[PDB]
RNA sequence: CUAUAUUCUUUG
């Protein structure tokens, strides 16, 4: 981890003042909204598609 | 009278949107009303149709590889489709060059290909062209196909990868598709791989032409016409924009008078100059009207006769042209009855400024012969779409076309060049919505000066008269 | 079943083999077999697929390239860039006119009417639906002077034709003239009148 | 010619050639003005399926069933708007189309063209005028029940 | 010399604007993996998409590695999160492939023979298989230029 | 500063004699002056009336006098 | 004042003398055999453009007082 | 090297052409994508990216009141109830077109009004705040140690006259976190910039001053 | 590359669609494929490029 | 070695070019000419070899007047 | 073909809780039809259509207001990009709008989209983020 | 009074920004010694206004 | 730095 700017991004200094510019708590993919279809034609079955997995889990 | 400047009444409206805009509007207003009739192609089109297959053809060109920057070269002979192509190229922003077909060799074709460097070439297999037998003009059928194979011999050599090779002729590497326009009367269409898809929805989510039309601007040039008498050695084809065309047609349409679905004709072979290419069909579009084509051609006596016989059936309230072809009508007009022409009321001739001065007693001959209420004469250089000033048969005074400034200045300034003394030879400069400062050349798209006062150089020398009158001249050579 | 070469051998080669080195027999080749595509194996239709399939030149950060190809080459580059900037801006203004117009259901007009933009700036929920104006309200005239007609008042001088409400001035100037400066040239650039000129006192 | 071939599907029920659009390969494209009145609907399939009895043992019905389901997934009807589709009955909803490109009128009057005779039986002329999975029909011919 | 090192914590989200690794020209130490690009001259690895960077080691020789970037971050996050939460409840298995200690064993129990499938030299005839396969359409690809297994 | 090249032998922002550098006058300020009652809407407003009513101090006045900007004023 | 007085040249002058306050000689043709020879050479120097009757200097000051606008809205 | 491929042909909306034949002996855009000799094109180079447009700035010459800042004031346990937000804004445009409007309440584009008076009678505000000679509200934003050009700022509230401490004690509820001092002439609020000046001016306008 | 915020800006770049970039074996002896033979094929020179690069094809 | 490739169409535009050792060799007395993108024309043009330091628009860059077959 | 009928027809879901705007009788009828139906359809087939003039005349004949499809966002962002001066995107300050100091050694930071405001953002910790909203609904960068 | 603002800076830099943050910006010289045979990218890394290093800016 | 390069590109 040696080097000057590596020291500058730990103590977060002038260029790096807000470090990692990509952190957890951003996802470029789902934009933090829940993908589900509540748009079911009949309002009866509204939750019919639920827990359709997003990945292997 | 005193100083050389001329101005039209500025009270008439100007149309500044794209062409596609007015096509859509006119489509929504009069959908079923007629737009253009052509008997010999069996073409009867409403505004519905002009819109529908304009943008349909546009998508066709998109799928044939055309993109907003590039150019299209068109050798077509007085068809419906050269105009449809104008609208199509307008929609995708491609410059459409229309070149005169009457004298065409492999040589000047290769010249055009070197100049415009077009992506598409719209040509025929067989094209009809005038030529002289025993001192008499007759139609010949030229094989243009042969010509294309002369210019590009490499299409004759076929190895079975070659449809997909990246560059089809190492000579012209920009040439991609050649669209052949010819009527084949067999009921079965062509197979889907020699044909472009012109119909139905082209997408799912949004029609991409209207995404694209946001990036297009009314002054983006789309057209190029050959100038028979080039102002300089340099200016070869003069170039028009959306604004130029639409406003030319609207000014003509307004200045005459035109009412919805009144019938209004055009003499052929004018689609290469701003009569059939610009003024006529955009007049018919801007004011609800119905354009009518007579017989496909002019030069031979037989289809002059055929022409008149057609024009009396089609009920034309008035028609357009140039003197040269009105001679042909004049010859064979005597052979018919005085009352066959009773629907014809007015007629119009457009005049290049290098003609000079169509004689008025000739107009008198026209009106007395066809039982014409009135003859209108329009005049101007080619960058004006042949309209700067205009006169009637009853009014010999030359009035300026509305929104046009013509001034003749000295040589020592650009914006601030001073007006001259009204008889003096000097530099002619025009200002108006349908005037164009663009021109096309071996180099590319070029422009000459458009200054801070708003005028634009034509690089032409001119003389103004005391009464409203312009006379063009070549560069002064002392 | 299987073959030693894994595909049926075409009769030409066979007959050419068992009559040694001679093919006079079948020289007319049958066309290759077809590969069918499953149209429902294809992925669902996407919007971005529709945006970018055309591959327009406007998504470049270098500048507006579609603008450069639609523009005269005559113009010296440094003055040409800010020309292309002017048309690309005018296209923006027009765009926003179409947007605010469709927003208020008004038939389009451009420079823009004021009341439209200012009173549509007054609603956060008005971005949901847009309506077309009736086919009657539709006209060819997109300039206000031709649309709103005459109103009672004026300010600028009566004598000047350049000030007339309906007067038409070209939207942008075009000069063939070259630019006077570039960073790689040493003495290049414009000088104050009483500054020493270039190569002065040689 | 495996790498160069024009796309050919075995079922155009989605009318894919209208949406997925490949450039005509040929250097010379033939385009008239006469074809603007031509209507481009996909070539008639073999084994017209609208007549298939939906027996649970039949091969063609099974294969058409699963086709339709895959289409219904690709246009995002099935999991989304209609989470459970039990496909039993073979449904054909047809419209009385003339294959008319745009909306027309009468020459003798200027009236709207009179409502067409309601279709009695299904024909080959009637095929693309029905509702298959995802296909396209001109608005002009959807104008009546 | 200069020291050439990671400009991001490995196993951490990263934006396309940052250099991932700077290598030094000796085949490089780190080769571009999924969603990563490498400068032809500088051999400096940049990220294409915005995602979570991880180091994959070649099964064959552990001293040759790939940098990978996982496009969606939240997957990796709630995965590692649940994993840790379980680690502390003793409810997690150590038999997963994330564990450096066990990866060899894991590759061995899945595909036991992968050594000899690597050592295998195809003769010229099955490297170069006769073109008419590709022409008649029995096979849809002709690729003589991969004789080598990178795994 | 010797690692940095010269640009434009005058210099980047450079004054020369007869460069037009206007001191900005925000329409906001002017309108505010009118509604507050410094100035007459009735009488044609010159630079003189602006100076007398004190809406601009002397230190702001220099040749050429002033530019009229619209800042945050939509009508 | 521009649109009325300034933009019009002197009623006497032709193309070449247009910019002068009053025409400096009678005839508009180049006056001296030297001036004429110069003009001929100028017209064949530039290829033959319309305005070339009037001599323009080959060199420029590059001074900010004589410069006009490069491009922009009109 | 024979240069060819099916990539020369346009394909719209999905590519159904065989994928082995796209580029033949020509570098794909995927090959130049992985091989680029520059690195990391800047975040400003994303053109499609949807950028924010600032609202109209609150200046000393232009009072543009934002309903939500005012909502930031209304959530607070202040005493001395505030006029509702509608009243701090001048009369409308098409309402003020003709001559039928009064002189004091005239329409202003800038937006300007003479003080409204207290939002409630039967109550006495402990302090009184004087407007400027131009009618500007009191707080000025300075910089502590400007010779260094230090980004750290404070707010000096001067024309306050009355019991200044009650003023301070409402000022406590507006800026709970910041540091506050009183002096006979003026009140200091530290670590508060132009934002703070905007709140303050909203509170004073809405207070009837 | 010059973005739009630089001091200078160039014209439109060459359209990708024409005059393509051939994929050519690296001429550098270190970067050249081992088995690559120096291309001696004794051949009557064919001048036009069209037929010339059909030579590099096996389509039969 | 360093030479200049100046557009055969005279835009005055040139590009620095370092001759390969074959062209560094005097084995041929011909000027190298190469197709390039010309920025000024936005087109593909032919470029010729020329000495680097010298005016790139000479009086000698003038082409003789050519009458074009097109039009009247 | 009535008005109220159209309003109900456009918002239709299959089994509704309540239904309004329609006359009572029709509501009762619909309630019956829905009670008889299962949530699950036994055949599904679907077609696609594109706009034409007959649409217009459907809204105009009945005196309704024909809906319009909204212009595209990405085109708006593209135009707004190419519109702005080249100096809009240059570096205008010591500090990125985030508050980080940008030293000039690094080319990623040589351009700046949003103007940096050094006197704004001090109040955000005491306020709701609703305050951060721009004119177009996008949060503007504040110094923190 | 102005003794210390000397023009060697005023030829080189230009100072830019909102009060309390002001960069001084200059172009980079790699330029007029060797342009040729390098690469286009690093060649036009020249043409951007960049801020100078903060030490130098404080110094001036 | 001074000269030679004067359209986007170029020397010592």
């Amino acid at each position: 981890r040696t080097g000057v700017e590596w020291y500058h991004r730990l103590r977060r200094r002038g260029a790096y003042r807000h470090w990692p510019w990509a952190r957890w708590n951003d996802d470029p993919v789902r934009q933090h909204q829940e993908l589900s279809c509540r748009r079911t034609f009949s309002a009866a079955v509204t939750g019919a598609n639920e827990g359709v997995p997003l990945w292997n889990y | 009278k005193d100083y050389s400047v001329a101005s039209g009444s500025v009270d008439t409206p100007v149309l500044d949107q794209l062409v596609g805009y007015y096509v859509n509007i006119q489509s929504r207003k009069m959908y079923y009303k007629d737009f253009l009739r052509i008997e010999h192609q069996a073409v009867r089109w409403a505004f519905a149709d002009i819109r529908k297959n304009s943008e349909a053809l546009a998508h066709g060109l998109l799928q044939t590889g055309l993109r907003p920057g590039q150019r299209v070269l068109a050798i077509q002979p007085c068809n419906c489709e050269t105009f449809v192509l104008q609208l199509a190229c307008a929609k995708i922003g491609a410059l459409l060059a229309v070149v005169p077909h009457h004298n065409i060799s492999a040589d000047k074709l290769r010249f055009y290909l070197n100049e415009f460097q077009p992506h598409h070439l719209i040509a025929r297999e067989w094209i009809v062209v005038p030529e002289v037998k025993q001192g008499v003009l007759v139609e010949r059928n030229m094989h243009f196909w042969d010509m294309i194979y002369n210019v590009i011999p490499e299409l004759g050599l076929s190895y079975p990868g070659q449809r997909f090779q990246w560059v089809h002729s190492q000579e012209f590497f920009f040439l991609k598709k050649v669209v052949i326009t010819d009527h084949n009367m067999n009921l079965l269409g062509v197979t889907p791989m020699r044909k472009m898809l012109v119909w139905g929805p082209f997408s799912y989510y949004e029609q991409r032409l209207r995404r694209l039309s946001a990036l297009l601007h009314p002054d983006d040039p789309i057209l190029a016409l050959e100038d028979p008498h080039p102002a300089l050695e340099d200016k070869l084809h003069i170039t028009y924009s959306h604004r130029n065309c639409i406003n030319a047609g609207f000014l003509f349409g307004n200045l005459m008078g035109l009412k919805a679905e009144s019938r209004f004709g055009v003499m052929p072979n004018h689609h290469v100059d701003p009569v059939g290419a610009i003024v006529a069909p955009y007049a018919a579009l801007t004011t609800g009207a119905v354009l009518v084509h007579i017989h496909s051609d002019m030069f031979t006596d037989d289809h002059a006769i055929n022409g008149i016989e057609k024009l009396c059936v089609e009920e034309v309230v008035g028609m357009l042209g140039k003197k040269s072809d009105f001679d042909l009508l004049l010859r064979h007009a005597g052979n018919f009855d005085a009352d066959q022409y009773e629907h014809l009321k007015w007629v119009v001739l457009f005049e290049d400024a290098s003609e000079p001065t169509v004689g008025d007693e000739y107009l008198q001959k026209l009106a007395k012969e066809l039982g014409l209420e009135d003859v209108f004469v329009f005049r101007g250089p080619l960058e004006s779409a042949y309209m700067v000033m205009w006169r009637s048969l009853k009014r010999a005074r030359w009035e300026m076309v509305p929104h046009v400034e013509a001034k003749v200045v000295g040589d020592r300034g650009t914006a601030d060049a001073r007006i001259l003394a009204a008889n003096t030879r000097g530099n002619l400069k025009l200002k108006g919505p349908h005037i164009s400062a663009g021109y096309y050349n071996n180099a590319g798209l070029l422009t000459e000066l458009v200054d801070e006062r708003g005028f634009c150089s034509t690089s032409r020398e001119a003389v103004m008269d005391e009464r409203g009158q312009l006379t063009l001249h070549g560069t002064q050579l002392y | 079943n299987r073959s030693l070469l894994g595909y049926p051998l075409r009769r030409a080669a066979a007959m050419e083999m068992l009559y040694g080195g001679i093919c006079i027999q079948h020289l007319a080749q049958p066309p290759f077999p077809l590969r069918k595509i499953q149209s429902e194996s294809l992925p669902p239709p996407s919007l971005q697929g529709e945006r970018d399939d055309l591959e327009l030149e406007v998504k470049d950060s270098t500048g507006n390239v579609m603008g450069y190809r639609l523009f005269p080459v005559n113009i010296g580059i440094r003055a040409r860039t800010e020309s292309v900037r002017v048309r690309s801006e005018d296209c923006y203004k027009r765009f926003l006119a179409q947007k605010h117009c469709a927003a208020a259901g008004v038939p389009l007009q451009f420079p823009a009417p004021s009341s439209i933009t200012n009173s549509n700036c007054l609603a956060t929920p008005r971005a949901a639906s847009h309506f077309h104006p009736p086919s009657s309200s539709l006209s060819l005239f997109t300039r206000p002077a031709d649309s709103q007609g005459g109103d009672v008042g004026r300010t600028t001088p009566a004598d000047v034709a350049a000030y007339h409400p309906r007067a038409w001035r070209p939207y942008q100037m075009l000069k063939p003239m070259p630019h006077n400066w570039g960073p790689a040239v040493r003495s290049s650039g414009v000088r104050g009148p009483h500054m020493q000129l270039l190569q002065e006192r040689i | 010619d495996t790498m160069f071939q024009y796309p050919v599907y075995e079922n155009e029920l989605d009318t894919p050639h209208l949406f997925n659009i490949t450039e005509p390969p040929d250097f010379f494209v033939y385009w008239n003005v006469s074809d603007f009145e031509r209507t481009s609907y996909p070539p008639l399939p073999e084994e017209d399926h609208r007549l298939l009895l939906p027996l649970s043992g039949s091969a063609p019905w099974k294969q058409h069933r699963k086709r339709s389901l895959k289409y219904l997934r690709k246009h995002e009807i099935l999991p989304n708007y209609l989470p459970h589709v039990r496909q039993d009955v073979n449904l054909s909803v047809v419209f009385p189309g003339v294959y008319a490109t745009r909306a027309r009128l009468c020459e003798e009057t200027g009236e709207p063209l009179p409502p067409p005779p309601p279709v009695s039986r299904m024909t080959h002329r009637n095929f693309w005028m029905t509702a298959h999975c995802g296909n396209y029909i001109e608005l002009a011919d959807l104008q009546h029940p | 010399r200069k020291a050439k090192l990671f400009h991001v914590v490995p196993g951490t989200p990263v934006t396309p604007f940052e250099k991932l690794k700077e290598q030094r020209r000796r085949l490089p130490e780190y080769r571009p993996g999924n969603n990563v690009r490498m400068d032809p001259n500088t051999y400096t690895l940049y990220a294409t998409k915005k995602g979570v960077m991880t180091i994959r080691e070649s099964r064959i020789n552990p001293k040759y590695k790939w940098l990978d970037v996982e496009p969606d971050i939240q997957k990796v996050y709630r995965s590692r999160e649940l994993r840790r939460a379980l680690q502390e409840r003793e409810m997690a298995s150590m038999a997963v492939g994330e564990n450096s200690n066990y990866r060899v064993e894991l590759d061995l129990l899945l595909e036991p023979d992968w050594r000899e499938r690597v050592m295998h030299v195809p003769k010229a005839t099955e490297r170069f298989k006769d073109p008419n396969l590709f022409t008649r359409g029995v096979v849809n690809e002709l690729s003589p230029l991969d004789r080598y297994s990178y795994t | 500063f010797m690692l940095a090249p010269r640009v434009s032998a005058g210099g980047p922002r450079n004054r020369y004699e007869g460069k037009l550098v206007f001191s900005p006058l925000r329409l906001s300020k002017l309108l505010w002056a009118i509604d507050t009652g410094r100035i007459n809407p009735n009488e044609v407003i010159t630079l003189y009336h602006l100076r007398q009513a004190n809406v601009v101090g002397e230190r702001e006045i220099v040749w050429p006098g002033f530019v009229l900007i619209s800042n945050g004023v939509r009508r | 004042w521009y649109e009325d007085s300034s933009k019009y040249a002197h009623p006497a002058a032709g193309r070449r003398y247009s910019h002068y306050l009053k025409p400096p000689t009678e005839r508009d043709f180049p006056a001296t055999v030297e001036e004429y020879e110069m003009v001929k050479h100028h017209q064949k120097w530039h290829l033959n453009q319309p305005g070339t009757g009037t001599l323009l200097p080959w060199h420029s000051y590059n001074t900010a007082d004589l410069v006009k606008r490069a491009a922009g809205r009109l | 090297v024979w240069l060819g491929g099916t990539a020369a042909n346009t394909s719209l909306g999905r590519d159904v052409m065989p994928s082995t034949g796209k580029y033949i002996n020509i570098v794909s855009p995927t090959d130049v994508a992985a091989n680029i000799s520059a690195g990391a094109m800047p975040p400003e180079a994303n053109v499609a990216a949807a950028l924010p447009v600032p609202r109209i700035q609150y200046s000393k010459w232009n009072r543009a009141l934002r309903s939500d800042v005012y909502d930031e004031l209304l959530k607070l346990p202040l005493r001395y109830k505030l006029h509702d937000f509608a009243k701090l804004c001048p009369p409308q445009r098409c309402q003020e077109e003709p001559e039928a409007v009064g002189v004091v309440g005239r329409d202003s584009a800038v937006g300007y009004l003479p003080p409204l008076g207290p939002a409630d009678p039967l109550d006495t505000i402990p302090f009184f705040v004087h407007r400027s000679s131009n009618g500007v509200l009191p707080g000025k934003v300075f910089s502590m140690h400007p010779r260094n050009l230090m980004p750290a700022f404070y707010l000096r509230i001067q024309q306050v006259e009355g019991d200044m401490f009650r003023f301070e004690e409402e000022l406590l509820k507006i800026f709970p976190t910041k540091k506050i001092f009183v002096r006979s002439h003026s009140i200091y609020v530290y670590n508060v910039a132009l934002d703070g000046r905007m709140v303050l001016h909203h509170w004073l306008l809405g207070l009837g001053f | 590359v010059l973005h739009k915020w630089a001091v200078v800006s160039r014209s439109a770049p060459p359209p990708r669609g024409l005059r393509p970039i051939a994929r050519t074996i690296p001429t550098h002896p270190r970067l050249r494929p081992v088995d690559y033979k120096i291309p001696y094929v004794l051949r009557t020179f064919i001048k036009d490029r069209h037929t010339s690069e059909v030579q590099h094809l096996e389509n039969r | 070695n360093m030479v200049a490739l100046r557009s055969e169409a005279n835009t005055g535009h040139m590009e620095g070019y370092l001759k390969t050792e074959t062209e560094r060799l005097d084995a041929t007395g011909r000027k190298v000419q190469k197709v390039l993108w010309d920025p000024v024309l936005q087109r593909h043009c032919l470029f010729k070899e020329t000495k680097i330091k010298g005016p790139f628009m000479t009086k000698s860059a003038i082409a003789k007047k050519v009458d074009f077959p097109i039009g009247g | 073909d009535s008005k109220a009928s159209f309003a109900a027809r456009a918002n239709f879901r299959l089994h509704a809780q309540h239904r309004d705007g329609i006359p009572s009788s029709s509501v009762e009828m619909l309630s019956r039809i829905e009670q008889v139906l299962p949530p699950d359809p036994s055949a599904v087939t679907f077609f696609q259509t594109k706009w034409d003039i007959q649409v217009q005349e459907f809204y105009e004949s009945r005196g309704m207001l024909e809906p319009a499809a909204p212009l595209d966002e990405e085109i708006e962002a593209i135009l707004a990009y190419h519109a702005r001066k080249p100096s809009e995107l240059r570096v205008r300050a010591r500090h990125r709008p985030d508050g980080s100091t940008n030293v000039g050694d690094d080319p990623n930071f040589w351009a700046q989209a949003e103007p940096t405001r050094m006197m704004d953002g001090s109040m955000l910790s005491l306020w709701s983020r609703r305050t951060t909203l721009g004119a177009n609904g996008v949060p503007i960068t504040y110094r923190r | 009074l102005a003794q210390h603002r000397m023009q060697v800076w005023q030829l080189r830099f230009k100072e830019m920004g909102p009060p309390f943050s002001r960069v001084w910006v200059a172009l980079g010289g790699k330029m007029r010694r060797r342009r040729v045979g390098r690469q286009v990218d690093v060649k036009d890394m020249r043409y951007y206004w960049r801020p100078i290093e903060p030490q130098y800016q404080r110094l001036y």
